């Protein structure tokens, strides 16, 4: 069964940093892109960023509000995905989900930019 | 000179088939399969109207091997195989019998005896992302070349040298598939192109697909032109006493000339006798 | 970024009803649009991929259609478990943007 267990969430002071982790199991982490999606309290989903697979160069894309503050990293060794965020403000509080972009190599009709599997989500709060 | 009898009537006998072949769903598909895992569809037991084919974009390539497009409405093939995929521009020349390259060797190989048609049309406005369309991939490494119409969907790590890879990519151990990077700003030779390959096979078994050729009344004991399921000829059709087994359709002579034919509608046997002729 | 708007955002219907959600993009995005379902207090679930393809494990009552700049999600027969928030997401650009979110409730 595909599982994506998250850890590292919590509360931080403004300007602090946290290191979110998302450990994947039940599927080949090497061949799947990993995206970070956040949902503000009572608001709609917002896309945080993306890191591609090593077979596709591993280029990282980030949203405009979080281009210069967030850093998305991955380690195929332990099948884990990491989101490093620094220099936080009061507007960064949300529930962060780690999502996968599993590609079906057999059928042929395999999307690459669809969030196939989602983590349970962790709560990150920025307050004094 | 030599005198011959001239025909007086022209008769066409086609199977009593009403259904229309599903070319719209093959061509007007939302997405096309990757070239390494090209999508194959079987078309049979329907009327194939190719006059609508041109109704899907200004065709960039319509190369037909063994037949001609203008005649496609006068033939009766047995089975149709429609293989759809997406490739790049400059690679479109590789989809042809007796070709070599990445697509020909590791993705899609056409047999030297190919009989059918190849359609390619530019699809830059459909299958391109400003960030890169990574849904389409092609195989880049394999042990050997592909057999004709063989699909390889394996994703095992390719071992090139003697060093084992243990399922880990890196030097001397490359991932077999490489993804296309289609963008709206790419060149014509790098823009996506949608390719549909039709693989007809004729004769043998009874024809299941046919063109929109109307069938006329059958007339015997006259020197007429006849067209039985794409088999054209001239002669006189007469009743037969042949012990045609149920599966048998047509009979051949010593010179391998069609001498008896089974009517596609009434399922009766007709001997064909050449119209009287000789020297003066 | 691409501006992306949903319509409506407060539609409600009873059981055994037909619901259509309209999603409009600021520019042509071909077929790169996906539909997600988020129940309250749960992670979102993928329903429609490429704006016309049903996802495995999703009941057949969910259907997707449209292309270009207009997309629609249709629920033929609404069910008690179909009341949730639906999001349409575009992947045409490198900067992925979600929809405004449509809440489907009960009367």
């Amino acid at each position: 069964e595909v599982q994506l267990v998250q850890s590292g969430g919590g509360l931080v002071k403004p300007g602090g940093s946290l290191r979110l982790s998302c450990a994947a199991s039940g599927f080949s982490f090497t061949n799947a892109w990993m995206n970070w999606v956040r949902q503000a309290p009572g608001k709609g989903l917002e896309w945080v960023g993306r890191i591609k697979s090593k077979a596709d160069g591993g280029t990282t894309d980030y949203a405009a509000p979080v281009k210069g503050k967030f850093t998305i990293s991955r380690d195929d060794s332990k099948n884990t995905l990491y989101l490093q965020m620094n220099s936080l403000k009061t507007e960064d509080t949300a529930i962060y989900y780690c999502t996968s972009d599993v590609y079906d190599f057999s059928t042929g009709f395999g999307q690459r930019d669809d969030f196939d599997y989602w983590g349970q989500g962790t709560l990150v709060t920025v307050s004094s | 000179s030599n005198f011959r009898v001239q025909p007086t009537e022209s008769i066409v006998r086609f199977p009593n088939i009403t259904n229309l072949c599903p070319f719209d769903e093959v061509f007007n598909a939302t997405r096309f399969a990757s070239v390494y895992a090209w999508n194959r569809k079987r078309i049979s037991n329907c009327v194939a109207d190719y006059s609508v084919l041109y109704n899907f974009a200004p065709f960039f390539a319509f190369k037909c091997y063994g037949v001609s497009p203008t005649k496609l409405n006068d033939l009766c093939f047995t089975n149709v195989y429609a293989d759809s995929f997406v490739i790049r521009g400059n690679e479109v020349s590789q989809i042809a019998p007796g070709q070599t390259g990445n697509i020909a060797d590791y993705n899609y190989k056409l047999p030297d005896d190919f009989t059918g048609c190849v359609i390619a049309w530019n699809s830059n406005k459909l299958d391109s992302k400003v960030g890169g369309n990574y849904n389409y991939q092609y195989r880049l490494f394999r042990k050997s070349n592909l057999k004709p119409f063989e699909r390889d969907i394996s994703t095992e790590i390719y071992q090139a040298g003697n060093k084992p890879c243990n399922g880990v990519a890196g030097f001397n151990c490359y991932f077999p598939l490489r993804s296309y990077g289609f963008r709206p700003t790419y060149g014509v030779g790098h823009q996506p192109y949608r390719v549909v390959v039709l693989s007809f096979e004729l004769l043998h078994a009874p024809a299941t697909v046919c063109g929109p050729k109307k069938s006329t009344n059958l007339v015997k004991n006259k020197c007429v032109n006849f067209n039985f399921n794409g088999l054209t000829g001239t002669g006189v059709l007469t009743e037969s006493n042949k012990k045609f087994l149920p599966f048998q359709q047509f009979g051949r002579d010593i010179a391998d000339t069609t001498d008896a034919v089974r009517d596609p509608q009434t399922l009766e046997i007709l001997d064909i006798t050449p119209c009287s002729f000789g020297g003066v | 970024d691409i501006v992306m708007t949903q319509s409506p955002s407060s539609l409600s219907a009873s059981v055994g009803d037909r619901v259509t959600i309209t999603c409009r993009a600021s520019q042509s995005i071909s077929y790169f649009l996906n539909w997600y379902q988020q129940k309250p207090g749960k992670a979102p679930k993928l329903l429609i991929s490429a704006a016309s393809s049903l996802q495995s494990g999703v009941p057949s009552r969910f259907s997707g259609s449209g292309s270009g700049t207009d997309f629609t999600l249709t629920i033929s027969s609404l069910q008690p478990e179909d009341f949730a928030t639906y999001y349409c997401q575009q992947s045409y650009s490198s900067l992925i943007t979600f929809g405004g979110g449509t809440k489907v409730e009960i009367k």
